């Protein structure tokens, strides 16, 4: 609601939430780690993060520094996606 | 746990072109290759959503590249070090057996992120004697806590105890 | 003067990989807010160079203008244009800095003055909103019976013919009763497409209080959107040149928010 | 025996189908770009024509409540009738009775009377309403279009056994393609018999055996359908609203051949006034090759050619590969049902 | 001897060929996407047509039990034969009796007969119908193809010894590939419902070729003999793949196309000339599609046969289109042996070649 | 005296080669994937080929 249904770098239609930091889990959780995102950015948000041992703070989208990788992140999928592997799930 | 035995189920499931697809796979990341994550997503994410207690993403992909290599038959009471350890009693003591649990023995001094090939080895080993049947939920859930003491302890007190029979 | 933009967007190719451009086009709620994030406000440009900030309506300009959206152009290729006539300079670079994936072709700008003397031809194509607005009863329910309500609503809806008439003489007649006023007179008038137009809008709603005060918790519901489209092309001649030149940029017709509006204008 | 009709027409741009986005539809032939109709357009329009008023008997829907609620005159059967559909199965994944329904508007009588009796279990009520709509097939759309209905068991009833709900087409439409390449339209950004028409080729099908045996056996309504089919393909626009074919094509043969090919070369003219004509002139070539290069002996074949006023003659001004050339419509449509055996056209119309 | 097929055939707008997703099948060669079909679907479209109906004598089901029983009359077998069949070896296990049996054998009466006995042991019976099942080996659909069964050991009795089940299969289907770059597109729907109160679909166009190979040497040997029945396949199947196409969704997209060329080949080892596609055909506006791939195949052809010329085996070859509407040897060559405008003459010259047959007696020995 | 051949071959969709799975064989060139045929196959099929017959 708070950044209204808007994707915070292609300023798309917002459906999921990207977590910025983890102090808390589960019993406890502000509406301040939290980011808007859509499928691509957090798709490419989420395979930036496998292997670097990022542990509690994540990738912010809004910081500048990232926005250079995670747009050719994005021009991948939009490479090699198929949609007929996302659907008939296996 | 409830979140294992689901995921070696749906990768019990699998066909022979996702089989293929991991097969491929081996020896890379999750996030270089694009079928393979969608693949990974798929199985995965749902388990993630409704289990807390999932098992992380790193030991999931290694799980499945090392079924998808294998394909052994899930059975509970088949752990590796009771297999190992049972094998380990028709070798020659002298010159053999040191230089398998040498191998064995490995294991300890790597993260999660290092533990292909060393499990790979062994996992031909147990495939040159004819093994059809291995306990993939024990193993995962060992993998999954590999940093405490007592899991290793553990580990290394079923292999004597297998063994020593 | 006058600001003319033009966009292009594939809307082809592989069907099997993403394609987010031809996707933005299925509703017409994010066609509108996308074009209106178009037009920056001074102080959040100088902040936010980037454009990687929450969006907030209340940092942009409002201004009325119009586009309208074509298909079909040809070439061996398929191409979607979006025309923009406004009354300020569009910023495109602000607005497709983070999306360059949506379109074909580099978005185009140009100056317009347009300058017409009385009883001139101009050919002309425009898409109209056919709405009038009408009393009701309130039919409710229909759970294999139909139970009628007292109250009497006063909606919006399309317009309809008779049983004798076709669409276009009636299309023609309801453009040729309201032409004497906009500033222009008819030659010849044919109907090309008749259809809907669909969207969708979100709205907050409370849910619940908050413990620690000072708000509520909120959520969004959609709300549907329905406009009934008809497209026309055909000759007009200018009665008086200060009428007409009131008539473009400010619209024929309701929905203007929707590219609804457009008065596209040729020398014939 | 097989029908074969093909045909060349023109179309305004206010009378075609388009797509999602509000686009015309088009498809790639032969490398190049061409305007297309979709065969589905061509098919509801034949179905919903002037001419086939006659022979409309079947209806597709997903609302048998409001249907049954229509002629049994009491209020008092609403939910009996629903409860007893979602009983036989007339439900898919999410919504709410949502399965699409096509049968024929005689047997909702047998539905309202099943559905108002009383004295009838309901297990039994859904398994006779099964057998109602297991066998209501008797009407000339269907057994052009056909049939499919697989009712879902997630909501099935104990046993409620179904009967096959199963009927084959006897009509194969192919989609409509231009002859010459997409014209593109006007641009008004570069701004300081209305619009060209387009001409498409029409290919149609019709197996006479099915049609016998999907109406029960009955021969006079089969040769009112085809007359029928024939006048709407003839006289009707897809969308909009003489404008006469130019050239019209008939054939009997025992297997489907296609001249499709004919355009592989898009036709191409500087003056728009000769095109028609000289698509004709391509057809015609193509034509003459197969006739010479894929068939002889066993069982020839014969084919009748009509043009307006005879406007346009498709014979290389030589050849007789057509047996007769004909100037009207209604004299086409009777020579054709003349072939098939006597059906003359004044007393085939007593039938539906 | 090797009769070698190749094919270039133009197709409107369909969807001959589509995966559990409703997609047209696609291949990727030379680098670039490509419409493709698939080898056993022709080989189905072939097996199950009107040309190709007088030599059909062969049946793949997964139900033997209800054939036995209709060959039986009005007595009952069901269970008896389905135990039996248990017995054989036929995976009762998953529910499923995926075992499909090419067993073609169309006189099933003795199958009822061992059934039908009640005087045998339910093992015995079980081994006599293993025994004649192996044995079939007629109908030229398994002339063509054939590994008619591998059975079950594990669920199968320990009493029963099986024979040898290989036919040893005499004919080679290539998937038909296009010669251009494949363009796919969606056409969208709407159910359009009658009573007052978008959907997606995939489909495109491709000019394919096609290649088929023929072995007359095992094909002779797999009939024992009969050597006009031999001849009475190879041209009956010349016919078929002449002159029909794959029955996908042709109730929506009619196309119902005949091939642009056909050329017919002897030669002892078997050559596949794909490679004239690599590089794929661009339209040019002085040509059409199908005159280029013509030319292109012309071009390949030519090459390979000057390349790998050998003295000791001469090839020959005839070409056939549509009233000579394509010539092979545009410019200068005379590639093929003979130029026919009429399929029927082809077939006629290629049994002449074959055995100095006719198309008259041979069509005598239905078999 | 050494005799060195060297091959350039194009081949149509098929399987030349397959593993216990049914894939076709693959390796790492370069750091990219391609797809292999391996020597022994070759050995065996010039073997048992029509010109090594005598
Ligand atoms: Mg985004």
């Amino acid at each position: 609601v708070m950044d209204h249904a808007a994707c915070m770098v292609c300023k798309a239609p917002a459906t999921t939430v990207q977590h910025v930091n983890y102090r808390r889990a589960g019993g406890k959780e502000i509406p301040e780690d939290l980011r808007a995102l859509c499928r691509l950015c957090h798709d490419a948000c989420t395979m930036l993060e496998y292997g670097s041992g990022m542990t509690t703070n994540r990738i912010d989208p809004c910081d500048p520094i990232w926005r250079e990788r995670i747009l050719a992140k994005r021009k991948e999928i939009v490479e090699f996606r198929s949609r007929g592997q996302r659907f008939r799930k296996m | 746990n409830r979140g294992t035995v689901d995921f070696i189920a749906s990768l019990e499931n699998l066909k022979e072109g996702d089989l293929g697809i991991l097969r491929k796979l081996r020896g890379a990341r999750l996030d270089e290759k694009l079928p393979g994550f969608d693949l990974f997503s798929a199985l995965w994410w749902p388990l993630r959503q409704k289990n807390q207690r999932a098992p992380k993403r790193e030991v999931a992909w290694l799980i499945a590249k090392l079924f998808a290599e294998f394909r052994f038959e899930q059975r509970e009471g088949a752990t590796l070090p009771i297999l190992m350890g049972g094998i380990c009693r028709k070798l020659e003591p002298k010159k053999e057996l040191p230089r398998v649990l040498a191998r064995f023995d490995q294991l300890a001094s790597l993260d999660i992120m290092q533990m292909e090939e060393p499990l790979s080895v062994i996992m031909g080993i147990l495939r040159k004697h004819q093994q059809v049947c291995l306990d993939w939920v024990g193993l995962t859930d060992v993998l999954s806590f590999w940093e405490q003491e007592p899991v290793k302890r553990e580990w290394s007190d079923s292999f004597i105890k297998a063994y020593k029979i | 003067m006058i600001y003319l933009s033009r966009l292009l967007i594939d809307t082809g190719g592989n069907p099997d990989r993403p394609r987010p451009g031809r996707k933005w086009l299925d509703n017409i709620y994010n066609v509108h807010r996308r074009l209106s994030m178009a037009f920056p406000s001074g102080l959040r440009r100088e902040q936010d160079p980037h454009f990687l900030k929450p969006f907030s309506p209340n940092d942009f300009q409002k201004t009325p203008f119009l586009f309208r959206v074509d298909n079909n152009i040809d070439g061996n290729d398929k191409r979607a244009i979006i025309i923009v006539q406004s009354v300020l300079e569009p910023d495109w670079d602000y607005c497709f800095q983070n999306a360059l994936d949506f379109l074909a072709a580099p978005p185009e700008t140009k100056e317009y003055n347009p300058e017409f003397k009385a009883g001139q031809l101009l050919r002309f194509r425009l898409r109209v909103n056919a709405s009038v607005r009408r009393h009701i009863p309130e039919m409710v329910q229909q759970d294999g019976q139909t139970i009628e309500t007292g109250k009497i609503l006063h909606k919006r809806v399309s317009l309809t013919w008779d049983a004798s008439s076709t669409p276009d003489q009636a299309l023609a007649d309801w453009l040729a009763a309201k032409s004497p006023k906009l500033g222009f007179t008819l030659q010849r008038c044919e109907l090309l497409q008749l259809g809907w137009v669909y969207g969708s809008k979100p709205e907050p709603k409370n849910v619940k209080v908050k413990e620690q005060g000072q708000g509520y918790w909120r959520e969004h519901k959609y709300n549907p959107l329905r406009f009934r489209a008809a497209l026309l092309e055909g000759v007009l001649e200018v009665d008086d040149p200060k009428l007409f030149l009131k008539t473009l940029s400010s619209g024929i017709g309701k929905a203007k928010s929707f590219g609804f509006g457009l008065l596209s204008v040729l020398p014939i | 025996m097989l029908i074969e009709i093909h045909m060349i027409q023109n179309h305004s741009p206010a009378n075609l189908n388009r797509d999602d986005l509000g686009a015309p539809k088009t498809c790639y032939f032969g490398g190049v770009l061409r305007s297309r109709i979709s065969s589905q357009c061509i098919k509801r329009s034949i179905r919903t024509s002037n001419d086939f008023k006659a022979l409309l008997g079947g209806v597709r829907t997903r609302r048998l409540a409001d249907l049954i609620q229509q002629e049994a005159g009491e209020t008092e059967c609403w939910k009996k009738a629903q409860e007893i559909l979602n009983k036989c199965g007339f439900k898919n994944k999410d919504d709410n009775t949502k399965m699409l329904v096509f049968m024929s508007k005689d047997k909702i009588k047998d539905l309202a009377r099943i559905v108002l009796d009383n004295s009838l279990g309901l297990t039994e009520a859904a398994q006779q309403v099964a057998n109602v709509i297991a066998q209501a097939t008797l009407a000339p759309d269907i057994a052009l279009c056909g049939r499919m209905l697989e009712p879902n068991d997630k909501d099935k009833d104990k046993k409620v056994k179904w009967s096959n709900t199963t009927v084959e087409a006897a009509l194969q439409v192919a989609h409509a393609i231009s002859t010459h390449i997409a014209r593109p339209e006007i641009d008004y950004f570069v701004a300081a018999s209305m619009f060209a028409s387009a001409c498409f080729y029409k290919y149609f099908s019709i197996d006479w055996e099915q049609l016998v045996k999907n109406l029960k056996g009955d021969t006079n309504l089969a040769a009112h359908t085809v007359g029928a089919f024939l006048l709407a393909a003839a006289k009707t626009n897809p969308s909009g609203k003489h404008n006469y074919p130019d050239g019209i094509l008939v054939e009997f043969k025992n297997s489907p051949i296609s001249y499709a090919n004919a355009f592989v070369r898009p036709v191409s003219v500087v003056k728009e006034s000769d095109l028609v004509e000289q698509s004709i002139g391509q057809l015609s070539n193509y034509v003459n090759d197969i006739r010479l290069g894929y068939y002889d002996e066993q069982s020839p074949v014969i084919g009748f050619w009509f043009s307006p006023n005879n406007r346009y003659p498709l014979g290389y001004k030589h050849s007789k590969l057509a047996s007769r050339n004909i100037g009207n419509l209604n004299e086409l449509v009777g020579a054709v049902l003349d072939y098939i055996g006597g059906f003359k056209w004044e007393e085939v119309q007593k039938s539906k």
